[PDB]
RNA sequence: GUCCGGAUUGGAGUCUGCAACUCGACUCCAUGAAGUCGGAAUCGCUAGUAAUCGUGGAUCAGAAUGCCACGGUGAAUACGU
């Protein structure tokens, strides 16, 4: 966008939560459109979170992505003329996807045989701020 | 007898400017040319740069990456021949400084075809 | 930049075709062979009456050619005669029964074809070209033409460099799908090398679609 | 566990396992299993030798492990000898079935060399 | 292209038309099953007799206007160059510039 | 591969050459451009001058050779290195 | 380096075609390279898009990983110049 900073369109919610973050989370997740499977991990690592967390997963995977959502990252900047960074504050929009992104990624480096377990495992580290996915969101805070 | 003057300083006159034949005494000819001050070579293609410098065929082909700009590209074998010094170092750094001079002066749009 | 073929690209809106028999695949081919030779067999022999455009619109048993000629009385010689010469003619290269039926141009200097063929024709008889263009357009607008542009391409008067010379006057909006825009292309072969010609002649838009 | 051939097969499906050897594939070793009627699901561990013999004596019908490796080497052996267009591209050490040689054959001449 | 190959193609398809017959009996004798193989041997044999360019995958669509060995289209029988003159002139009759 | 229902191929001009060589004796090496032959039992220890399409190289058929085309025995590539 | 990967090669075939040696496609059995996500650098894409999954057509006896078309599933992001 150079001339008409274009609005985002909207998700449609979870037909299992109801949850516009839950939609956010599988179509991060999603890998070439292949959005069942997607929701087939997605609801097993939430189900298997729940059963370590207890009651509420839905809400689990709420303050699990809240425990390692980033408030402030550098951002880059040439009205020097040379490369400056800058420590930013993101708008809840889109500290919500930087997070989402961040624990899917940990994920897939976590391997340990099945994405279902990966994602499970991710989460109840990221529940308790730990797992790497909170050490990689200390990071970039240290780099303000 | 050719023009002799003596140098002043940091660097000496340019005595000579002509380019003369003369015919050697026992056999052949030799030919008297006018000092330079830069021997730049901007025509030249890189490629031909890594051809001059004779010590680098021992390792065409050698390097990981085909493309080797043999800085600090991995697999450059010069880099790790000029490491246990089988090159010589200050060849390797003239190559590096005479390749990044031609990219100050391929600034003219002037042909040289 | 390239421009589309002008009559090309109004087929569906303003243009009609020039062959409406209809046949499938088996016989599409030889259809288009026949008509093709047919018609340059007839603008070979008709090269002096001035033809525009040859229809050709088959029947199952039978061949339909439609002249348009600015010289009705030229083509039809004396009694029909010679018409029904080469009715015979294209009898043979087609093998069908053959039927000939001419038709009038009343504007020959609104016919994109004879006015470049025109050109051409003074072009070779070595004539400077700008008067013949200039002429041409300004017969044309005299007429009661919504606009024409000529276009000469070539060694203009035996140049050792080719170069274009164009000349437009009225109105030739190329882009609007709905006008009514004549376009031929003709050529003339001088001692020098060979001339092209090219005719835009718009006669109106025409509001309503095809019919 | 012991089966005929000098290789040891491991402890895994049968079918899979039976592939070890160097003359049998995944059709061929069904086909040995579906004719000693083991089924393929079992592994090669917990499997009595009362079936191992019979595995083996099957096995034994088919051309496997050296003497198979001997009858090609002596094929290709006897193509270089003829003289034949696929003789001396084997003895250059070339693509042998028309393949492009122009740019990637890698795979018969080896690495990049200079 | 050279008046050769024009030539050249029309005789292939005058030869391939007369032999057609001929050449269509012998491969039935050939592939048939049942067959004496010494029939089938002779039948092989006369085959290869007849002129090669009788066989009728031995000729090269062209241009019917042009004879370009390349790019022909099977409706039309014409190069692609061709067939764009003929339409864009309204020759080729229902054939305009397509758009979806 | 060709077929099995049609069996080996064979050019007959070929084949007269060599029925007329092999029942006449020892002959001179059969000048020939068909490689598309294949190499028949009877032509067992003939020679057949081939052509590779510059020339007709000499082939000196064994019984090993029976069940290939003729031109697998000449090359029409020199090639030497770089 | 696997029940990944399928290259390569041996053996045996089918079909088209006068004719598959050079030099076709395909099938079967066998074989099972490199390859474990790719340096500097660089490309495409703002929504039914990218990504992914197949299907068809032209040319054409035969010979598509190319081309031209068709639908299925179907995202992420855009503060800003
Ligand atoms: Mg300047
Ligand atoms: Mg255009
Ligand atoms: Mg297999
Ligand atoms: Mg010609
Ligand atoms: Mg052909
Ligand atoms: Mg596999
Ligand atoms: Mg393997
Ligand atoms: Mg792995
Ligand atoms: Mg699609
Ligand atoms: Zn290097």
């Amino acid at each position: 966008p150079r001339r008409r900073v274009i609005g985002q369109r909207k998700i449609l919610p979870d037909p299992k939560f109801g949850s516009e973050l839950l939609a956010k989370f599988v179509n991060i997740l999603m890998v070439d459109g292949k959005k069942s499977t997607a929701e087939s991990i997605v609801y097993s690592a939430l189900e298997t979170l729940a059963q370590r967390s207890g009651k509420s997963e839905l809400e689990a995977f709420e303050v699990a992505l809240e425990n390692v959502r980033p408030t402030v990252e550098v951002k880059s900047r040439r009205v020097g003329g040379s490369t400056y960074q800058v420590p930013v504050e993101v708008r809840p929009v889109r500290r919500n996807a930087l997070a989402m992104r961040w624990i899917v990624e940990a994920a897939r480096k976590r391997g340990d045989k099945s994405m279902a377990l990966r994602l499970a495992n991710e989460l109840s580290d990221a529940a308790e701020n730990k797992g790497t996915a909170v050490k990689k969101r200390e990071d970039v805070h240290r780099m303000a | 007898l050719t023009n002799d003057i003596s140098d002043n300083s940091g660097l000496g006159q340019h005595t000579t400017t002509a380019a003369r034949l003369y015919h050697f005494p026992h056999g052949g000819d030799v030919i008297d040319s006018p000092g330079v001050r830069e021997f730049g070579l901007w025509h030249l293609e890189p490629e031909q740069i890594t051809q001059g410098f004779v010590e680098f065929h021992d390792y065409l082909g050698l390097c990981k990456y085909r493309d080797c700009k043999h800085d600090t590209d991995p697999g450059c074998a010069i880099r790790e021949a000029v490491e246990e010094g089988k090159i010589a170092e200050t060849r390797f750094e003239n190559y590096h400084r005479i390749l990044e001079s031609m990219a100050q002066v391929k600034t003219r749009k002037n042909f040289s075809d | 930049g390239q421009k589309v073929h002008p009559n090309g690209i109004r087929l569906g809106i303003v243009k009609p075709w020039n062959s409406t028999w209809f046949a499938n695949t088996k016989e599409f081919a030889d259809n288009l062979d026949s008509d093709f030779k047919v018609r340059q067999y007839l603008t070979k022999e008709l090269a002096k009456a001035s033809v525009s455009r040859i229809v050709i619109e088959r029947p199952a048993k039978s061949i339909r050619v439609t002249i348009h000629t600015a010289r009705p009385g030229i083509v039809i010689g004396k009694k029909g005669e010679d018409v029904e010469k080469l009715r015979k003619v294209v009898a043979d290269i087609a093998g069908v029964p053959a039927q000939i039926n001419i038709a009038e141009v009343r504007k020959p200097e609104l016919d994109a074809k004879l006015v470049a063929d025109s050109i051409t024709s003074q072009l070779e008889r070595r004539v400077m070209f700008r008067r013949a263009m200039k002429r041409a357009v300004q017969n044309a607008m005299r007429l009661g033409a919504k606009g024409i542009k000529v276009e000469v391409s070539g060694r203009l008067g035996g140049a050792e460099i080719a170069r274009t010379e164009w000349y437009r006057e009225g109105r030739v909006p190329l882009h609007t799908l709905r006008a009514d825009i004549d376009y031929n292309t003709s050529e003339a072969h001088t001692t020098y090398g060979v001339i092209g010609v090219k005719v835009w002649i718009f006669k109106g838009e025409i509001l309503g679609g095809m019919a | 566990a012991r089966i005929a051939g000098i290789n040891i097969p491991d402890h895994k499906h049968a079918v899979i396992a039976l592939t070890s050897i160097y003359g049998v594939g995944k059709t061929r070793s069904k086909a040995i299993l579906a004719a000693a009627g083991i089924a393929e699901d079992v592994k090669i561990s917990e499997l009595s030798e009362g079936q191992i013999d019979t595995l083996r004596d099957e096995v034994a019908k088919f051309v496997v492990e050296g003497d198979l490796r001997r009858e090609i080497s002596m094929s290709i052996k006897r193509l270089m000898d003829l003289g034949c267009y696929r003789g001396l591209r084997h003895r250059r050490g070339l693509p042998v079935r028309g393949q492009r040689t122009k740019t990637n054959a890698r795979t018969r001449k080896g690495p990049r060399k200079p | 292209a050279k008046q050769s190959m024009k030539a050249r193609e029309v005789k292939r398809v005058a030869l391939a038309d007369k032999y057609f017959a001929k050449r269509a009996e012998l491969k039935a004798i050939i592939s048939d099953v049942n067959a004496s193989d010494e029939d089938r041997w002779n039948a092989v044999l006369k085959l290869q007799t007849l002129p090669r360019d009788s066989s009728p995958s031995r000729q090269r669509n062209r241009c019917r206007q042009t004879g370009r060995p390349h790019g022909f289209l099977r409706k039309f029988g014409l190069s692609r160059i061709k067939v764009r003159e003929a339409a864009m002139r309204g020759e080729i009759p229902g054939l305009k510039k397509a758009s979806w | 591969p060709r077929s099995l229902k049609k069996g080996p191929f064979i050019d007959l001009h070929l084949l007269k050459k060599v029925e007329k060589a092999v029942e006449s004796g020892d002959k001179k090496p059969l000048r020939t451009w068909s490689r598309r032959s294949t190499i028949f039992p009877n032509m067992i220890g003939l020679t057949i001058a081939v052509h590779n399409g510059r020339q007709h190289v000499p082939v000196f058929v064994t019984d090993e050779m029976v069940g290939h085309k003729l031109g697998e025995f000449a090359p029409t590539r020199t090639y030497r290195g770089h």
